[PDB]
């Protein structure tokens, strides 16, 4: 009784909203949490993280999208879309009373055949993974996974930042280093979208309160990371002052003032124009640094300092003293500059020395649109992880045209294996038509005419010849889509082998997880 | 008041109106069908397998399901034969239009275009699987009535019960010489009196007058009973009627009221038996046949409850038209007599449809499987926009025998997989056995139905789905 | 006795709870609380914990599973199933006027007669030869009753090779010898891999920690490593003295490490602490090629003694070469925020570590509950060499001897016979539930089994006839390989008799107390 | 027996409420349209495309429409 009513009605509630979350036509939605914070994003997987969900069957499918962010995270909203269509096909079988055991065996036998057909869809492996010319075929369709307002700027900044934010080496094997933090997301309101560029330096938000004199020409700055705050050694507990004679009362203030003077002078003896401080800065320190003109850094807890570990290359030292060059970093120029209309601390390196990291300045008027750009930046790191971790990502037909050819292959798999499951496989073979159904709904196209034309364009394989046209065929997203089926390679629209390999593998067990629930036992609170 | 539904809400509410009821009637199909219980506003219950009273007593909150009862009345007035295997088809259509309606954003008129094309190909299939048989043989109609009475134990009495109606069948007929065997069996009324045996029923070719004569011991024979269409008041007035008829010298007397003592003097001098008051509707029975002449014989019988009178014309013409008669049904008990009336009263429409279309369509789920294959064959040939909706129509006829399998509780996939070969390719006589739940020859086992049963149903069922596809907005709560 | 049927009717609804979770073809039931824990499993101990109950009689049902968790731990659904059939027979035979204790006394006689025929039905096997065919068949039937067929084929060689590590000529099986199971989120749950060595759950928290080492020297600590005026000169001396306590121990680590061999620091060394670590010690550990940890567990340290002969040290006073172990090869994997260390190439490891990788919590909860329930069930198989044919073959065969007794076992006429026919038909509900969970007709399958047993008994041949739920036909438990341990079935029938006497001997329900 | 409404509401609330009713009957325009179900509350209904029949039985609380 739980699967007929409670399971189907609760999942189809959010399934209708996920139809606009996949494809280059993906639409944003407004979600306000219980705290009152408004959230606008076009990614349904990002929605489910902040969304409050009651019914458990939907909460189970949320964790499937979280695992996709660890591996792929690119176009993974189909996990919610495909499972909804698989339940719709299963809904016809639930009313008939077909055994759930035969349903589980239907996906297991199809998963083994699906993974074998993915190895036949690979064409033109890109082994360079360095220059923008070879990465343009990979990066450009990944940009289409998000807002389509500007596909030229987003694709150019990611392809340009390769030599900047990513580690550069002659030949890098054995899982080259990559990090999600290799690109810092800086959201500053104001400025056109075209003003966004890649900077080899680093920018922090804060205003120096002192006499600071920026050194530009000569460069040659010394910077160090300090764990403890800058002051004389402090007692972690609460002590008690002992006063007896006039010597202890008059020299009490002079004791703490003279010791920090010699303590801060040792830092100035090394030619240190800037520092990295994870903790606060005392008032006595800033007063003495007015003569020396040494910077302080108010940045928050080490989660921000983790980026400075690669930039400066300095090990945090609790004691001040005279930091050795091992704990001394290098920065070319430190100056407060105005980028998006505000004055913040900006490290500007024309030609700098920085290790395996950089930043990308984001210029936009709407701060809510910058939230989607941050998710688009994570897709760039996801594209790097997709190339680096496996032996290769190959190429796959994009625009949701991958499973269109897979329907004809799996349909034959059911016929080539007669039995009681022959009709069960055919019901799950045509269940992949939701992908063109989902995109064409947001593409302004009628699936009545378009969908059979997609099967009529691909046919079985091709007419009599030696060649494959269907690998270059896909659904058209454009104002000319009413004319016919546009190609892909001409626009270089591709997908990744690991994208559909990890998604279908998880969606196989996720579809059988909901169908394996006999009854949902709940409780108060 | 509004109660208006627009957008996707309008289609969802109308489909689920008759969808929940379609699952309730799944136990009403086949000889193994269950018996549904009803709840009236008075708290009473009526236990029967007839779906006509089921949908009437059940009050559905959605007005869309109210038409299905009116659509059921049309099939009951036109056919009304074997509703166990017939009337269930009214709810097997909308249930199969659910999978693709809104999901593909197809406009209902596009589905209407596929509905009109499905009726064209369906009419050719009905008469394709039909086969002609001898129309003058009464033994073929004896086994046909025995197929619809299998819900009770009356099979033991089927010898007298089948011949009870079939004697009236051949008695009426004859509304035309040539173009079609139209008749009217409503003139034959079946009286149900509890007590006695079924063998007490007297039926034969002629006009049966159910009434008594003057005295029970009066002579039971009349040479030519020619038919013609307090104490002081009754003896004077009635004498001015019965005796006045004697001017043309008939030996049969028909009056509205009884005969007094004074009339017995001049009525009995004619050398025959005098018949007292005759039932009102009996005058309309003889009015069809015939001052009437050529009456062969008269006979009167005596039994406690009511008495009998036999009037045999034996020659209608000298063309002519149908004859009317009367039937009395005597059951074994009070509760037994009222329940068995459904099968015997419907026996009039059983042989009435045989005279209409002597060709015979296969029954027992064989007709629905034959149509489902022909609709699946023409789907791949037509293609176009009708590919999806016209293919689902083939699945609608496929779920009808699935309901018959539901009585057994097995897997329809095993049976339907074999029916796509031995039936479509092999012959139209292949079907699902009702008793054993297997695949046997329908003609050899004895399950068959006239063509009018399937013709006037499927054609009406397809046309009944038109009102379901034309729904847009619902307005109620105002006035009429 | 108006309140006698109150507890009988209320407890009848407890059968449908686990009814669908019984058998290899059984299904799953979801139970989710308000704390965010999603538990999907066939185990009854978890389903009966947080679920609110109405009839108090369900508490005694959970207490009956306490003895089943120690002896068996898996397949405990049959405990409540035999009660549900008894409750349906309760109001049947008691309505006839038979006293409830008379039926209870009939179960004691039937239980003693069941143990007499129990030794004849079982098949003694030799566990000394270490038969792989027998272990693969028994473990296969246990995995199908918990997880699906995808994890069944993977975990079948895993459970088989795990029980072969713990054994001796005296048949000594220590359940606490192999316990620790590695819970990780990696790849997919079907990728679970068995390891014969030992696995560490912690890894280096600093980028300068050793990435790859060969011979590792483990230094285990427990007590917390993290440590917590007339003029300001005293404030500088107190803060500087806070690091002197840690630096005093760091100077001893430098000299004692280089003691044996200090020329090449190319081998591994590990310091393990329970509480937080002093950041000042990381500077010494980086230049000396020392691996450090932050917030590390304790019980996992005792496994170094059972393999390489390690020692878990508490204080810093005792330092001996016995504490420092050795390893053939070390492969360190970085997953999430905590690196993972693998110890392989062990000389003669006596304990195997179960490495389970998966996606999320509920994905791991299915396998974590299956391994603990599946390993303890197979571990009891090697304890007693007597093996009982499974697949419900004993429940149907024993009923045949109970239905026909007459001059053999009779006793009172109609008083004992009522309990004999009750217990004989009470064991036939299990094969009916096994087929019902598969979706087939239990009576048509049972009719073919009874016809097969009649043909085998009249032919005078010893044969065991089971029920194959996949094809819905009869089979042989010896051919299919379905077997059961002796202590599992013996304590199940005896345990079901003891719990049955609790509900049958309850005369009336009473409500007394302060509102 | 009531209050009065003036201002831009008459040019809007009366017009927009008429547009709401006018947009309903637009589904019956042309042969490609659909027909509306008019329920008589007695158990029977009449589905017709006639605008005079639908608007007559339709409840309208706005005198402007």
């Amino acid at each position: 009784d739980g699967q007929i009513i409670k399971s189907i009605a609760a999942i189809r509630e959010l399934h209708q909203m996920c139809l606009t979350s996949m494809g280059p036509c993906g639409r944003n939605k407004i979600i306000v949490n219980h705290l009152g914070k408004i959230i606008i994003t076009n990614d349904a997987a990002t929605m489910l993280r902040e969304l409050d969900i009651v019914h458990p069957a939907v909460k189970v499918l949320v964790m499937a999208t979280e695992q996709q962010k660890i591996d792929m995270g690119d176009g993974t909203n189909l996990v919610m879309i495909l499972a909804g269509e698989l339940l719709n096909v299963s809904e016809k079988l639930i009313s008939m009373g077909l055994s759930a055991v035969e349903i589980i065996q239907g996906y297991n036998m199809a998963r083994k055949f699906t993974l074998k057909e993915l190895d036949e869809m690979v064409v033109g492996e890109i082994t360079d993974k360095n220059d923008k010319n070879e990465l343009l075929k990979m990066i450009k369709p990944v940009i289409s996974s998000k807002k389509y307002g500007s596909e030229d700027i987003l694709s150019e900044l990611v392809s340009e930042a390769v030599s900047h934010v990513l580690p550069v080496a002659q030949q890098a094997g054995e899982i080259p280093y990559f990090n999600v933090d290799s690109i810092r997301v800086v959201k500053i309101m104001g400025g056109s979208l075209s003003n966004s560029t890649v900077i080899k330096g680093m920018v922090f938000n804060r205003e120096p309160e002192g006499h600071v004199k920026s050194l530009s020409e000569d460069k040659k700055h010394k910077v160090a990371v300090f764990t403890c705050p800058l002051d004389i050694a402090n007692t972690e507990t609460k002590g008690t002052v002992l006063l007896h004679n006039a010597q202890e009362m008059l020299d009490f203030s002079k004791g703490e003032e003279k010791q920090i003077d010699a303590m801060m002078k040792e830092i100035a003896d090394m030619g240190v124009e800037c520092i990295v401080a994870g903790a606060g800065v005392g008032e006595l320190a800033l007063h003495y640094l007015n003569r020396y003109g040494i910077l302080v850094l108010k940045v928050p807890s080490k989660f921000e300092l983790r980026r400075l570990c690669r930039v400066c290359g300095a090990t945090p030292l609790p004691r001040l003293g005279a930091p050795t060059p091992e704990e001394l970093g290098l920065v070319e120029t430190v100056k407060t500059m105005e980028i998006g209309g505000d004055r913040v601390t900006v490290f500007k390196q024309e030609q700098g020395e920085i290790s395996r990291t950089s930043t990308i300045i984001l210029r936009g008027a709407t701060q809510n649109n910058l939230d989607d750009i941050e998710r688009a930046i994570d897709d760039g790191v996801a594209a790097v992880k997709g190339l680096m971790k496996p032996s290769g990502g190959k190429l796959l037909p994009g625009a949701g045209a991958t499973e269109i050819e897979l329907i004809s292959r799996i349909t034959k798999y059911g016929e080539r294996t007669p039995g009681l499951l022959q009709l069960a496989i055919k019901q799950f073979a045509v269940a992949f038509e939701v992908v063109p159904r989902t995109l064409a709904e947001t593409a302004g196209l009628d699936v009545n005419e378009v969908l059979p034309n997609l099967y009529a364009a691909h046919n079985v394989t091709e007419p009599g010849a030696v060649k494959t046209d269907h690998l270059y065929k896909g659904v058209d997203i454009d104002g000319e889509s009413d004319e016919g089926v546009k190609d892909i390679r001409e626009e270089n629209i591709y997908d990744m082998l690991a994208t559909k390999k990890f998604a279908i593998n998880v969606a196989t067990e996720a579809a059988t997880t909901v169908l394996s629930i006999d009854q949902i036992i709940m409780a108060k609170k | 008041s509004q109660e208006r539904t627009t957008g996707r809400q309008a289609q969802i509410s109308n489909i689920t109106a008759a969808k929940a009821v379609a699952d309730v009637i799944r136990t009403c199909l086949g000889p193994k069908a269950m018996l549904k219980m009803l709840l009236d506003p008075m708290g009473g219950l009526v236990l029967t397998n007839d779906g006509h009273a089921i949908l009437r007593e059940i009050d559905v909150a959605h007005p869309a399901a109210k038409s299905m009862l009116e659509l059921s009345r049309t099939q009951d007035e036109e056919v009304g034969d074997g509703t166990t295997t017939v009337i269930i088809l009214a709810g097997e259509i909308l249930a199969q239009c659910a999978p693709y309606l809104i999901e593909k954003n197809i406009h209902p008129v596009i589905i209407i275009q596929a509905l009109k094309k499905a009726l064209t190909d369906a009419l050719e299939v009905i008469k394709q699987v039909s086969k002609p048989v001898d129309v003058e043989n009464d033994a073929a109609m004896k086994k046909l009535i025995q197929a619809s009475i299998g819900t009770k134990y009356v099979i033991h009495w089927s010898e007298k019960m089948c011949e009870l109606a079939l004697d009236a069948v051949k008695t009426v007929r004859k509304d035309l010489g040539q173009t079609f065997e139209i008749d009217i069996k409503r003139y034959v009324r079946v009286e149900k009196i509890p007590g006695g045996d079924v063998l007490d029923s007297r039926v034969l070719k002629g006009v049966l007058l159910n009434k008594d004569v003057v005295h029970p011991k009066m002579s039971r024979h009349i040479e030519n009973p020619r038919v013609v269409l307090i104490l002081q008041i009754e003896e004077e007035q009635v004498q001015l009627m019965c005796e006045q008829i004697l001017a043309v010298r008939p030996t049969l007397v028909i009056t509205e009221k009884g005969v007094s003592d004074l009339a017995q003097h001049y009525l009995l001098k004619g050398g025959c038996s005098v018949l007292r008051r005759v039932k009102k509707s009996d005058n309309n029975r003889i009015a069809r046949v015939t001052v009437g002449t050529n009456c062969g014989l008269f006979k009167v019988e005596m039994i406690g409850d009511e008495y009998f009178s036999f009037l045999d014309n034996c020659k209608e013409p000298l063309s002519g038209l149908q004859k009317a008669c009367t039937i009395m049904l005597r059951g074994g008990s009070k509760d037994i007599l009222n329940e068995i009336d459904r099968n015997l009263q419907d026996a009039m429409a059983v042989a009435r449809n045989v005279m209409l279309s002597p060709s015979l369509s296969p029954g027992g789920g064989a007709t629905e499987m034959a149509v489902s294959v022909k609709l699946a064959e023409k789907a791949k040939q037509l293609e176009g926009i009708q590919q999806w909706p016209y293919q689902a129509v083939a699945d609608a006829m496929e779920c009808i025998p699935r309901t018959l399998i539901q009585n057994a509780g097995g897997d329809p996939i095993r049976l339907l997989s074999q029916l796509r070969a031995k039936h479509a390719q092999g012959n139209f006589t292949t079907g699902i056995d009702g008793d054993k739940g297997k695949i046997v020859d329908m003609v050899s086992y004895g399950i068959w139905e006239p063509e009018v049963i399937k013709q006037q149903s499927v054609k009406t069922a397809i046309e009944s789905a038109c009102l379901l596809l034309r729904v847009d907005d619902i307005v109620s709560g105002v006035r009429k | 006795d108006a309140a006698l049927k109150v507890n009988v009717t209320s407890a009848e609804g407890l059968q449908s709870v686990l009814e669908t979770n019984l058998g290899p073809k059984g299904t799953l039931k979801m139970l989710v609380d308000g704390a965010g824990n999603i538990k999907l499993t066939k185990d009854g101990k978890v389903l009966l914990t947080e679920m609110q109950i109405q009839s108090p009689t369900a508490v005694l049902i959970a207490r009956a599973a306490a003895a089943q968790d120690e002896i068996t731990g898996d397949g405990t659904t049959t405990v409540v199933c035999l009660v549900g059939e008894l409750l349906r027979q309760a109001h049947r035979f008691i309505q006839e006027g038979v006293h409830p204790r008379i039926i209870t006394d009939g179960f004691e006689i039937a239980r003693k007669e069941s143990m007499k025929f129990l030794d004849e039905f079982k098949i003694s096997k030799t566990n000394l030869s270490n038969d792989r065919e027998f272990l693969l068949q028994v473990a296969r039937s246990s995995l199908l009753t918990k997880v699906d067929a995808d994890l069944t084929e993977v975990l079948t060689p895993i459970v088989t090779d795990a029980v072969l590590s713990v054994y001796d000529a005296q048949a000594d099986n220590l359940d606490l010898h192999m316990v620790e199971i590695m819970q990780m989120q990696h790849l997919s749950p079907k990728d679970t891999t068995f390891i014969k060595g030992l696995v560490l759950d912690h890894g280096g928290r600093h980028p300068d920690m050793p990435t790859r080492v060969k011979n590792a020297y483990v230094l285990i600590l427990n007590v917390s490593l993290e440590y917590e005026y007339s003029s300001a000169d005293q404030r500088d001396k107190l803060a500087a003295s806070e690091r002197k306590f840690v630096d005093a121990k760091l100077k001893k680590i430098i000299d004692l490490k280089n003691e044996v061999c200090g020329m090449d620091p190319d081998k591994g060394f590990v310091i393990i602490n329970q509480k937080g670590i002093d950041p000042m010690s990381l500077d010494v550990f980086a230049k000396h090629n020392i691996l450090a940890l932050r917030r590390a567990k304790r019980r996992n340290m005792e496994r170094l003694q059972l393999v390489t002969g390690g020692e878990a040290q508490n204080s810093v006073e005792d330092l001996s070469p016995q504490i420092l172990g050795f390893s053939g090869l070390v492969y360190q994997e970085t997953i999430g925020e905590e690196k993972f260390t693998y110890v392989t190439e062990n000389t003669d490891p006596k304990s195997c570590t179960i490495l389970i990788k998966g996606s999320t919590h509920y994905a791991l909860a299915q396998t974590k509950d299956a391994v603990r329930d599946g390993l303890r069930a197979v571990a009891n198989v090697l304890k007693d060499k007597n093996i009982i044919p499974g697949a419900g073959a004993f429940y149907i065969a024993l009923s045949r001897y109970l239905r026909s007794a007459n001059m053999n076992k009779l006793g009172a006429k109609g008083k004992t016979k009522t309990g004999i026919e009750a217990f004989a038909e009470a064991l036939l509900v299990i094969p009916k539930t096994l087929v019902k969970n598969s979706g087939f007709d239990p009576l048509d399958v049972l009719a073919m089994v009874e016809d097969e047993l009649d043909d085998a008994q009249d032919s005078d041949e010893t044969r065991y006839v089971g029920v194959d739920l996949n094809i819905g036909d009869s089979c042989d438990p010896t051919i299919e390989g379905i077997w059961d341990s002796y202590r599992v079935l013996r304590n199940a029938i005896t345990g079901a008799t003891g719990i049955a006497s609790n509900l049958l001997l309850c005369d009336e329900l009473l409500r007394a107390g302060r509102s | 027996g009531g209050e009065k409404i003036s201002g831009d509401d008459i040019r809007n609330q009366n017009v927009l409420a008429t547009m709401a009713v006018a947009n309903v009957v637009k589904s019956s325009l042309g042969p490609v349209g659909l027909d509306k179900m008019l329920v008589d509350d007695i158990g029977d209904f009449t589905v017709t495309n006639d605008g005079a029949t639908i608007l007559s039985l339709l409840d309208v609380q706005h005198p402007a429409g």
